[PDB]
């Protein structure tokens, strides 16, 4: 299904921005990939967001209540598994 | 009045990098032409065809002028029309005044020489065949591509075997491989399970007895079913019926290469398509100059959401334009590498 | 319904409206005569044709941030509206 | 009595629930005749052809075996081609063994090549039958035999079939799309455990491919080297999907003419119904209940397991007796008699 | 003996919540009597009455062929049309080709064009037998005859009939009513496998318009070309309604006059019979059971073909007519 | 037992000691053609690597390949070789 290297999704955009919502079960530790220990989203880190044929970078900015919707939290106050991310640049053809 | 290559470029790599939307392919006889074994290529065009006909064989010839009476130069697909015309009449003989038997002899001598023709292998692991093929299973789609050819050869087929690439042509079977019917409409096929229908049949279609129950498997001597739709009282309609259905799916995009829309009855099927809905797309690749297609800008100036591509023209929405020669996408092998690049 | 379709009006606040996508989702390309526009970008324009006259206006939010306060709550897992900001209009 | 189980046998079978399945041995072919005489004689038949057709490998194997068939034979000259410096059994210079296998391989193969006859084969009856129920547990087919005659028949009635191979004249062995199962409904698996006379290896990696049947050479009796598993495949996973059947919610399993002379399915087939006690097999017997010495300790073993015969009946590992079904006509009958 | 399949059919015909339909030969017109002759004359009749108003077309169909009928004539005459130079073929002068088909349909034409008699026909009797049953599900007949003889019968009585055809003097052919086939079941549907001399097509394009028949031109037995994208004289869509019916649930249907003489309805017909277990096929024989080898075959191969015979009877693969006699059995198990 | 292995209810404190080789206390009393693990006899034993008789290696075998399709599966190998065959193809 979905493919290795792979964190979650879009849910709200703000022009420059990005909230993502983490899709993995469990387990946000040391997700491997080629052979390499990489971990799931941290301050420092960055990700990508590929659209068709070229891939937006993004560097994260936020982690845990922060990162919420403003209603989000009204709904559920207990629920945190939001990170904000930041657009940086992109890779062309 | 001027448009860009790069820009019709990306737009085709975004539209390929996706996967929900459903894919489709057809194979003309200039895809072969552009892969060569030999000094020729492996397989020779339409008019490679007829030429050999005609100079490999006063009273033949007859018929070639008879026909050209009332069309222009005969090409196999009216030839063999024609027979099956005499065929149909008992006592048709008298037209070339030749007996009344003659016409089956030519009819197996052609077919034997065809099949002779057409029987060959593709050579090597680096054709853009085998690109295609490794291109199709790169990318799990949630709807599968299919492909629809007008060949007579089974390079497709040898090419999905070689690279494991499972299909499912509506023929199901390991002796005889009856035609199963009812399957293809019911359409529960898995989802990886890919499928190609050839438009104009091949060498491995043989017709049995009075029973007339139709049959795919090894050739056999004096007996080939590459007649393009010869005629009858059939998997043609329903494999024209599925591309008409294929078409009208949400969002669908058909892709053709090595087509020179020389036909009637697949224009008038897609421009009936590209009318219902409003938002199938078409990318009509050429090799050549676009003033040698009259009906495919005819029909690129009837209808909005057709695109099509040459040498050096091209006709977007209506509104034909000239380039920024250029796009060397309309050669087959320059198409596999942009698949395979795409799928890396 | 015809091409160039985006979805309906759900919501009025003055001069911010709330627009519902459709549900023909997972497309993200509405073909339109050839080229396809990827359907609520955050720059792109609108138009809300209200009997004669066209009424245009731009995207300034998009997902959770335009959903209204009551859809949250019935369903969390929702996230197909957009917020679309007036700016002029065409008119005869 | 016989009627009552010949009613809930009906009951249980013709009712609409749980899948079925069937095992066809090499007796089936016996039971049909073609101008009074049958069309593919019983294993030993094909055993003393060859025979008529050097006995030093018969006696040797003779020291330690009992009346022996061509299995036996085929797998012991396998064998002995495995050793590079196999002669010194059989004279030197090797080329027997070779020259024997070839020479058994296309005598087999013209000996099985038989076309089936008119509309009364009892297969048209099955098929018939088949396409008769639209249930959603589909059924699927295991044989042990070599010919095409079942599905030629199932084509000539007009039906879909999976049987783990995909493709054309080239079809290569399909192989995850056995376990995905994601497969219509309506379509139905066969599968032969023994293997086939059209498939044929490859001299590049073992690809046991199926298509046009190649000239002489022929895959039997699948027994060569497994190491490297994977390729060289349908072996394994025919058992395997004998095992699944076995196991899972299926109240419902038939036989005909299986002689229960095979350890590597009477092991599977035990281990089967001792882990499903609620499934339950139907295994039959077209001879007199004691020339099977296996099949009774099974039956005594395992209670799941009814083992019918000509002589008696045994229901629940007991010795019953009676106070017409092992006739495989006669079973195409019933099956016909059900369905109308 | 026949108490038994007499009370049977009495009974299937009480059991509601069930298609029925019937299928009309020429057999059965031409059993209708008028003025002490036949209403309609039977194929033999017909080739009969074509030979008495140019036989080497005849002679030489004759060799490969036995005595044949009126539109096997008649398709091999269109088969001599499409071929430009056919007239060497047969003779010179490929003139006499055109003024024979023309010459041909015209007698064809006043030969059908027959009046139906007063209220003693059967035809009132059976349309009568439909409308007094307030079934939900309609009955959709399928016709053999070139005749309009039914369509009068249904119209004297007020009964509500539709044979794909609707509008005016131009009247089209409303192609998607088959397709989603939502219609009251009020309603009844009517088809013509071989069509009437009412049909007629267009110069411009194939539209086979139906209306006030036109002088000269007329459609009979569809065996034109079919390149024109389905709707130029499709009977493939008839046939496709058939298999339809055939393919909803099982029921027993009946038929008058069928000479299983149609290769393409055969075929058909063996194919639903086989999709289908439980179709039954009531067709009668109204004449020696030993003339229908083609009913025989049938009724041997599916078991579920029932077949019926004046000398015997055929019932579960072993074996063992009057349309007025039915139409009688049909009013008095009404009451 | 064949049940209990595949069936895989078992307490998560309890560990696993597959040998995919046999080992010296394994013993085949033949006459009920049953494998049982005893007291280590002199001169019985079971060293088979592979065997070919009428199997608990194939299992174990099913046992390793049905854990390397557990999710965020971790495999250490220490002291092994790698010239054997099945075990690298598995």
């Amino acid at each position: 299904t979905e493919a290795s290297t792979y964190i979650g999704t879009v849910q709200d955009v703000n022009g420059a921005n990005i909230r993502v919502v983490l899709d993995i079960n469990t387990i946000s530790s040391l997700k491997f990939v080629d052979g390499q220990g990489y971990r799931i989203g941290q301050i420092g880190s960055f990700v990508r967001i590929p659209i068709g044929y070229i891939n937006l970078f993004g560097i994260v900015s936020q982690v845990g209540a922060g990162a919420v919707p403003d209603k989000l939290l009204e709904v559920e106050p207990y629920g945190h598994r939001w990170i904000s991310v930041q657009l940086v640049g992109e890779e062309g053809i | 009045s001027y448009y860009d290559t790069t820009q019709q470029l990306s737009l085709l790599k975004h539209v390929l990098s996706e996967d929900k939307r459903p894919i489709a392919f057809i194979i003309a006889a200039g895809c072969p032409v552009s892969i060569r074994h030999n000094d020729a290529p492996l397989i020779p065009d339409v008019a490679g065809l007829t030429r050999k006909i005609s100079d490999s064989f006063s009273l033949l010839m007859k018929i070639i002028q008879n026909l050209k009476t009332t069309i222009p130069n005969p090409t196999i697909e009216d030839i063999l029309s024609y027979i099956r015309l005499l065929q149909q009449i008992p006592m048709s003989g008298k037209i070339h005044d030749v007996e009344n038997s003659v016409i089956n002899a030519l009819e197996e001598s052609i077919c034997e020489l065809i099949e002779e023709e057409v029987n060959v292998d593709l050579p090597g692991n680096a054709t853009p065949y085998h690109k295609i093929a490794a291109w199709i299973n790169s990318i799990n789609r949630e709807h599968q591509v299919e492909i629809f050819t007008t060949n007579y050869d089974l390079l497709m087929e040898q090419a999905l075997e070689e690279l494991n690439v499972p299909y499912f042509d509506g023929f199901v079977g390991s002796k005889r491989a009856f035609f199963d019917i009812r399957t293809i409409e019911e359409n529960k096929l898995p989802s990886r399970w890919s499928k190609l229908w050839k438009l104009h049949g091949s060498i491995n279609w043989q017709l049995d007895k009075q029973t007339q129950t139709i049959w795919r498997g090894t050739p056999s001597k004096g007996c080939s079913l590459i007649h393009p739709s010869h005629l009858k009282y059939m998997p043609y309609l329903v494999m024209m019926d599925q591309l008409k259905l294929f078409l009208n799916q949400p969002s669908a995009i058909l892709i053709t290469c090595g087509y020179s829309y020389k036909d009637q009855h697949i224009n008038e099927v897609l421009s009936q398509g590209l009318q219902t809905n409003p938002n199938a797309l078409i990318y009509g690749l050429q090799y050549d100059v676009l003033e040698n297609y009259q009906e495919a800008k005819d029909m690129a100036l009837k209808r909005s959401n057709l695109i099509l591509l040459a040498k050096d023209r091209a006709i977007i929405g209506k509104k034909e334009g000239e380039w920024k020669l250029f796009f060397k996408l309309g050669d087959f092998q320059h198409l596999a590498s942009f698949l395979e690049e795409i799928s890396q």
